[PDB]
RNA sequence: GAUGUUGGAUCAGGACACCCAAAUGGUGCAGCCGCUAUUAAAGGUUCGUUUGUUCAACGAUUAAAGUCCUACGUGAUCUGAG
RNA sequence: AUGUAUUUUUAAGAGAUAGUCUAAAAAGGUACAGCUUUUUAGAAACGGAUACAACCUUGACUAGAGAGUAAAUCUUAAUACUACCAUAGUAGGCCUAAAAGCAGCCAUCAAUUGAGAAAGCGUUAAAGCUCAACAAAUUCACCAACAUAAUCCCAAAAACUAAUA
């Protein structure tokens, strides 16, 4: 029976009716990661260089 | 030390006000709440009281069933004295582990004595011929809390 | 086989830091032991049965007082593993006539001759 | 190819790799000396 | 105060420690056969002469005529030669 | 001695005398059994080891719509090998068809700055490949691992808001 009250959607598409009726927005449980590219280019330039990299060395 | 997902520590930070701040703002909320008793603003209050070896919940006018016999004529009136707490809508006085006498009083009156319903209790064994049959009838006190008082005097 | 087994003596010298350990003075020893109960005899030989029956163990969590003369420590020595041993202080000395009473054991192993006055 | 408990190189040529998560020994020389770690 | 016991008949469920079919490594692999090893269980895996016989020999073939377990599968379905 | 209350006798009585496993000491067997044979201990929870006779926590009554605790929830892991180069007496004697470092015995010498009278393969014997020696550099390691069964896998899941819980 209560099997039966949940309800799940693939992608974010759901008919009017489930959308009108929802009281309350659950925290998401895990916390996710940024990548590279989502850093601000204040934090990036904010965060220490650790190592001194060598001239000559072609990377 | 640049912010790595370690070396912060996973919780938000604590805040925690000056003693002093804190020793003010208690003789000042507990002025408050007195001016709310000597004015007599609480509605109703609700209890909890330590019985019997049990505790419960009272409210003027409430009813409880106490399962052993105490020695009290019927239809005395009794006055209950270890309180653990006390409350009404806007507040709520706390007893560490207990609550003095003097700032609150509970009494109730003892309306029936009873011997319990009879509860049948019964042992046996598989195949070792053993069983005993025994019932029981236990000696029951009923109680109606008549009133729930509360004085000004909290410092 | 089984046997009743045996302590080295090694096992009862304490060092100078077990004083400071178990806060015991090392100048004087303490006059009585507050013994608990704190296993059960079952499972155990007969003979440890016995030993809890002469210490007046006989049921669990519950405080009983002994003299800390070596007679009394053999026995304890053979059972040592199912019961607890605290030293019996007095911070208001000996209990007379008066305060029978109003005594009180509390569970620093601390017994109070002068308890909930009025 | 050979299913066996320990791989050992058997010339100088043999290099040993580390593949689909088993151990290999191949060898170019030779084909006779592969193994694989089961 | 009964779990009726060999071999067949019928109908097969499963394992993979593959006998065939399917991809491949190595060879003392030129090719044709081979001999070994790896991965793969959807499907196959014959008809006879003699023995109660499974086993075995022998005739003839097949891509092959696997090794096993299931109360040595299966008797309130059958057969009793043993 | 000491901590405790138990023990011996006298008078009456029976059942029982077809045991199991767990730890320990041994026998026998296959240093095999849910195997058998003795000796010393334990056990036979309505709580844990999911399920459970023997393991572990506890011993016990009758009521409570109170409390504190006991044993216990199931986690642990495992990797590479790299340069560059190679003449000398002399195929040292001895044997041996040949014997040339490299079939075996003997010797282990001495040029070069540096190269074993040679550790590998190789050849009938040669021939030929590499290792050890400088020269050039850089250095980080080494103690590696182990196929499968028969109806249909066997809670679902999970890196983390603080636990002597
Ligand atoms: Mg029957
Ligand atoms: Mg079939
Ligand atoms: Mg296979
Ligand atoms: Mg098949
Ligand atoms: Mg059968
Ligand atoms: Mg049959
Ligand atoms: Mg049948
Ligand atoms: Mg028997
Ligand atoms: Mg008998
Ligand atoms: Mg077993
Ligand atoms: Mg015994
Ligand atoms: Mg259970
Ligand atoms: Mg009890
Ligand atoms: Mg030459
Ligand atoms: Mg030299
Ligand atoms: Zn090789």
């Amino acid at each position: 029976t209560m099997m039966q009250r949940l309800h799940l959607f693939p992608d974010e598409d759901i008919p009017e009716d489930i959308l009108k009726n929802l009281v309350e927005e659950l925290p998401q449980p895990r916390k996710v990661p940024r990548r590279l590219d989502e850093y601000t280019q204040e934090e990036i330039e904010a965060f220490p260089r650790v190592w001194s990299p060598p001239e000559d060395y072609r990377l | 030390v640049p912010k790595t997902s370690l070396g912060s520590p996973p919780w938000p930070d604590i805040v925690l006000p000056d003693p002093v701040e804190e020793t003010r703002h208690h003789a000042e909320v507990v002025g408050q709440v007195n001016e709310l008793i000597a004015a007599g603003r609480y509605g109703r209050l609700f209890a909890v009281v330590h019985f019997a070896g049990h505790q419960w919940k009272v409210t003027a006018e409430d009813l409880i069933l106490i399962e052993n016999e105490l020695d009290v004529a019927c239809g005395e009136r009794i006055r209950l004295e270890k309180v653990l707490l006390v409350g009404a809508d806007n507040f709520t006085l706390l007893g560490k582990p207990l609550l003095g006498k003097e700032l609150v009083r509970v009494e109730a009156t003892v309306i029936e004595k009873t011997e319990s319903w009879p509860k049948i209790n019964m042992k046996f064994q598989k195949r070792k011929n053993y069983q005993r049959k025994r019932i029981t009838v236990n000696p029951q006190t009923v109680l109606r809390i008549n009133s729930i008082e509360i004085a000004p005097c909290l410092c | 086989k089984f046997t009743r087994s045996r302590i080295p003596d090694k096992v009862f010298q304490p060092s100078p830091e077990d004083h400071e350990k178990y806060g015991g003075d090392p100048q004087y020893p303490h006059k009585l032991h507050i013994v608990t109960r704190i296993k059960s005899t079952k499972r155990r030989p007969y003979w440890e049965k016995d030993i809890i029956k002469m210490l007046g163990l006989e049921k669990a969590h519950t405080p009983q007082v002994h003299k800390n003369i070596p007679s009394v420590n053999a026995k304890l020595k053979v059972v040592k593993h199912l019961i607890r041993i605290k030293p019996l202080k007095l911070p208001q000395g000996l209990p007379t006539e008066e305060d029978m009473a109003n005594t009180c054991l509390k569970s620093n192993g601390e017994l109070v001759v002068r308890w909930l006055l009025n | 190819f050979k299913t066996k408990g320990v791989l050992k190189k058997r010339c100088r040529d043999c290099y040993l790799v580390k593949r689909r998560g088993r151990w290999f020994i191949y060898c170019k020389t030779n084909p006779k000396h592969k193994q694989r770690q089961m």
